[PDB]
């Protein structure tokens, strides 16, 4: 209910993270370096043994500790307003499950990283007559999927179309959650993320020809359909015409690779300005996405340390 | 006798309106302590301080109602 | 030099400082035993020398507690009532008292001043300080911005004496013309500005000291009307319930204490903290800390 | 003399009224996170219970000021 | 009579007016949480009526105040 | 002459102003509740609909007083 | 005589008036969620108008404060 | 005859002023989940039209409360 | 003359005052979404201006308020 | 030649445009904050912003228009 | 006079205070945001600062309110 | 003839509960934000005391006006 | 003087109150984001300052008719 | 005394506890976000107190005018 309350114990996270002298000396080590700088910080309260699988379940859980406990601790709007932040895990557990359902490999096939929902809804999600009671059990009440589920479930029981169209129904769904209440930094935010991600996906989807407006969404304002078609087909002037938009330094980019990089440097450049708003909603945005951002390069050096690449190979993935 | 009874619209405007101020403050301190009891149990001491701190409020009222009692 | 004798200002009752003076008795006497002080419910751990450290300025400040509450005549809130320990002309009873602090005809005029000149005594300290510690350096905006200070607030100060006060607007207005001539000559050779929009601000600082004696005559007002109701409810109401109000205005005075001495011991300090450290700077670029080789022993 | 026992009397009521007020702004988010904490678990009914029935000491205090004017009354 | 029947019905009223928006302003949020804690599941019944007809203790004061003022009337 | 019939009845259109203005600020909130809850799904509607009816009694008080001081005239 | 006359005019206004800011309100959020229910899609449109439309029985009631009062003069 | 016709045009004001208030607090919620709802999309032009001019009963009830008053004056 | 022009002259500026404020504080909220709606597309000019002065209407019932109370003067 | 009506005729005109005051002020807050937004995001959207911002002045003019009319009808 | 002087001091600081509050609520939020601009980059200064001293036309209006009434005290 | 100590006594009233709202208003948030950082770690203790009891100044000076008025009356 | 210099104070106190209530309200969340500014680097002091001591000039409007208005008395 | 010595005072106290009512106003927000950024480290310490105890000049100017006040009776 209280945007302070929350937001104190997000500002006292937020005073325990790791610093940028951290990665930048290890950028050169052997991975027992690396074990002995994560066993003073915060992630090595759950770390158990040494290896890879020690340290991924270790950034699993401190994760699952330490933000998912925000989504708790408030009731009503305030949770309706934090909660469309860390949803993409229940989506990912949510298709994973009904592909599982759709194929017939065995319930406990996934691993199901934790979301924002208790584990025995997964485990009474499975059997179900109708997927409108899966849905139906599967909906605590103001939820994004417990209403966009129902809404696309009206053609079929199991399909993957059915799957495609609840990825989209969940982009515009999210899209219009944040229209639909007052947090001036959280309805920008989330604009721009899912122009971010039919962009992508646009460059994800080059080359096919199929019907492009069948899946672009609307939500976004940077681009329109004209924008998205003619990104589609092969002319990049459209990509440099972005100018004046915080896509900045992105212009004349091809592969997916660069591309992915521009847009999730954007992302977390647009999503630190939440300092903006330090009673609001913003504060709690920059420190998950800053978080999330921490978790995935403290990963893939990680996998450095371990594997032995160049430094060279990463240089470029920690410019931001 | 006629301003007998604005004394006591006087001690009754400021009775209710530090009552309101202090319903003001129990609101969202209130709301942080259950939601602190609704995490752990550990938090009731803490919590109970923090609730009762804000009776200054009205016990200062009463001192202005006794005060304008004890005129009359 | 300032605080415990802030806090006597604060604190007049005789009670209040005996009852300072018996816990911090014990707490010597716990610093005797030499254990760290512990308490889960507030997660204090801490070690005995800061205990001792409490000490001192336990006793440091009860002194002041002690003579201001004989100066302004109050024991344990009023237990003057039947023993007339303390003189004025209604119930001159014994040895006279300096100011009554329960009217406000006798006191505040008064009170109200002496309040205002200890903020202009720390204020003009702290002003000439600052001058002093620009002039050190040899950084002129700190001298420039100190002189003009004093002289906007020494200007302001004499046109309110003068055209708010008290007759005789004849050798004010000199000082007046060298307080605004000193604060345009300092604005003139600065060009540092937003300071003309600080000095508003800065007789606010100047003049938010009236707090000592709000919360000094709130205070005792409080304790000497719980008292009051206390002692005449019980006296006059069958002689023999005595005990019974007696020992419930003692709770009950016990439980202001308890719930409202932490506010009233708080506020001299943010008076300190919050004019005084920061007229002459202390708020920039954090120093840094000295920690030596440490050989934990 | 007249004009001084409808005073009193408003001035009852509204004291009575405004304490009302206060404690209804205190109870409508202490109540709001006592649900939100019923609807989390049935374990911590008893606290919810005691965090929500702390402000009754505004109306008792009110009735009190109330029931003096009307002695006096 | 005169002009004191009045001025003591003005001040009943205003006690119940604004007791009235005091417990409405206590039973708002409540009633939001607890038609989303019913929203959850249908076993929360009890506990959501409960909570959302506790604060009509301040109307009953408020009743009472009102009829004590007309019984002084 | 007096002056009894116009102050009784600025407290009788007060007390019910204001206490419609209370229950106004409880349905507000519980309605918005209760239109999220349907528009959830239809299962739950004589749920929100007695939530949504339970600020009445608010109502039916305040014309309660109004009438009793309206029979007092 | 020529302001008793007159002050059940103030009376009559600050019943109606105050009943309309108090049912404004009511309608607020419950119109805010209906537009965003019409705008899942256009088939919750029964239950948004039946919302929308329960709460001006307090105007109702106020219009009937109102006639009654009008009713007295 | 003095304070007559000056109190009862403060009356009738009184009544359409907090009337527009309270429309004025309904119509900016509405209005601004009906502004969403078109730039979402075009065609929820009539469902905005008619939750927006819904709540004009409350001033036009205002508006007949003073016509009222202006034909008692 | 006497002691009604004065009257009339407060009850004429609380109505403007009063329907000033109700239509500012719908202004204040339907312009949020429109220029919200005019920062997404420059195809929402044509729809912010059409609802944002929809709830002039407020301030024209208003000062027909005030001109009928100006001419009654 | 009033003895009560030159006071009572100033707190009217006092009243309406002070709380004509308070209504554009309660709406050129949320207007302005939004305006403030969208030219933080681009140097573009100047002349609408501004004509939301300067559209709700209205109420502030028919105020003054109510004040000057009891001046001249005093 | 015993009434005039007063009575237009009473219109004048509420004139000027009123319209001090007016353009404090405005330059809460329209401050926040340039604030916000700012801690963003240096090159929208002179845009915050035009938006934050536009809604002063506000109370150099009341203070020309005032001064007529000077001219008129 | 007789308008002297209930008017300054009403004022006394007046300013010390007005202040009372005040610092109330302030350490609602305050005292919320400050158990936020208590419930986290209890090493956040004496640095949330200072700024809970920091808002207390408010009531005391409006108990020293209440102070001076008694010693006027 | 009489009534005179008694409603030219409530005049000035007025003013000077309720401007010092809108500096207030600006200044909250001014120095909210100020606060939020400073705490993410010691850069922004300078503006932080100048935002947060803008809104001052509605309080020295008010004590500028405040100070009219005892000379004027 | 008569008027005079009674609605001065009511001018000072009202001046007060609404001056008291916008630095409350103020100090609740300034002091959410300094318990925040004193949250985060034991770092901006010197920075929060200054930003927190800027306004505290509205409430010594309530006291100014007080004092005004108490001097010019």
């Amino acid at each position: 209910d209280d945007f302070a309350y929350l937001n104190a114990r997000v500002r006292v996270r937020r005073g325990t993270l790791l610093k940028e002298s951290f990665f930048q000396e290890a950028l050169d080590l052997s991975f027992a370096d690396f074990l002995r700088l994560l066993s003073e910080t915060v992630y090595g309260g759950e770390l158990a043994g040494q290896g890879l699988p020690d340290v991924d379940r270790a950034v699993l859980r401190t994760q699952a500790k330490l933000v998912g406990d925000l989504p708790r601790l408030v009731t009503g709007e305030a949770r309706e307003a934090v909660r469309l932040l860390l949803l993409r895990n229940d989506l990912h557990n949510l298709q994973a499950l009904l592909r599982a359902k759709a194929t017939g490999r065995p319930f406990e096939e996934v691993l199901l990283l934790p979301g924002t929902l208790r584990e025995e809804v997964w485990r009474q999600a499975y059997e179900a007559q109708d997927p409108a009671g899966m849905a139906q059990v599967l909906a605590v009440p103001g939820h994004p999927l417990a209403r966009a589920l129902r809404a696309v479930l009206r053609e079929t029981q199991d399909l993957a179309r059915v799957e495609a169209l609840l990825a989209k129904r969940f982009f515009e769904d999210v899209a219009k959650a944040a229209k639909g209440l007052d947090q001036p930094a959280l309805r920008d935010y989330l604009a721009l993320e899912v122009d971010a991600e039919n962009l992508r996906t646009a460059f994800k989807l080059q080359g096919s020809g199929l019907a492009p407006d069948a899946f672009f969404l609307k939500g976004g304002r940077f681009v329109d359909r004209v924008r998205f078609a003619r990104l589609m087909e092969g002319d990049y002037a459209v990509l440099d015409e972005l100018s004046g938009t915080p896509f900045s330094g992105l212009s004349g980019v091809r592969d997916l690779k660069a591309l992915e990089r521009g847009l999730r440097c954007v992302l977390l450049k647009e999503a630190k300005k939440g300092v903006q708003d330090p009673l609001g909603v913003g504060l709690v945005l920059a420190y998950v996405k800053e978080r999330e951002w921490e978790a995935v390069r403290l990963r893939l050096l990680a996998r450095r340390a371990y594997f032995g690449l160049p430094r060279a190979q990463v240089e470029e993935e920690v410019v931001c | 006798g006629l301003d007998r009874g604005l004394i006591a619209v006087g001690m009754g405007l400021a009775v209710g309106l530090a009552a309101l101020g202090t319903g003001v403050a129990q609101a969202r301190i209130g709301a942080a302590g259950v939601g602190a009891i609704a995490e752990d149990r550990s938090n009731f001491g803490t919590a109970l301080i923090f609730l009762l701190l804000p009776e200054t409020l009205v016990i200062f009222g009463l001192l202005i109602a006794f005060i304008l009692n004890g005129r009359l | 030099v300032f605080f415990p004798f802030w806090f006597g200002m604060i604190v007049g009752d005789i009670g209040y400082a005996l009852l300072f003076y018996l816990v911090g008795r014990w707490l010597s006497g716990y610093v005797k035993r030499n254990e760290p002080l512990v308490i889960d419910l507030f997660a204090l751990k801490l070690k005995p020398q800061v205990i001792g450290k409490l000490v001192h300025i336990l006793n440091w400040m009860v002194f002041w507690t002690v003579v201001w509450g004989v100066i302004y005549g109050e024991f344990f809130g009023t237990f003057l009532e039947h023993l007339g320990v303390f003189g004025t002309p209604e119930h001159p009873g014994l040895i006279p008292i300096l100011i009554h602090r329960i009217d406000t005809a006798k006191t505040a005029n008064l009170l109200i001043l002496l309040s205002v000149a200890f903020g202009v005594v720390l204020v003009f300290f702290g002003l000439a300080l600052r001058a002093y510690l620009g002039l050190k350096h040899r950084h002129m905006a700190h001298f420039w911005e100190g002189v003009g200070y004093l002289g906007g607030l020494v200007g302001v100060l004499a046109l309110a004496a003068s055209y708010l006060g008290n007759l005789q607007a004849g050798w004010l207005q000199g000082l007046m013309y060298l307080g605004f001539g000193v604060f345009l000559l300092a604005v003139l050779m600065s060009r540092i500005w937003l300071m003309i929009p600080e000095i508003f601000t800065q007789a606010g600082h100047i003049l938010s000291h009236i707090r000592i004696y709000a919360v000094g005559a709130a205070g005792g007002i409080l304790a000497g009307l719980l008292t009051d109701v206390g002692f005449a409810l019980a006296e006059r109401l069958g002689l023999l319930g005595v005990l019974l109000g007696l020992l419930v205005a003692g709770v009950l005075h016990l439980l202001i204490l308890l719930l409202t001495t932490l506010g009233h011991m708080l506020q001299p300090i943010r008076l300190l903290w919050v004019e005084f450290f920061t007229k002459f700077g202390f708020y920039e670029e954090n120093g840094r800390p000295y920690r030596p080789f440490k050989s934990v022993r």
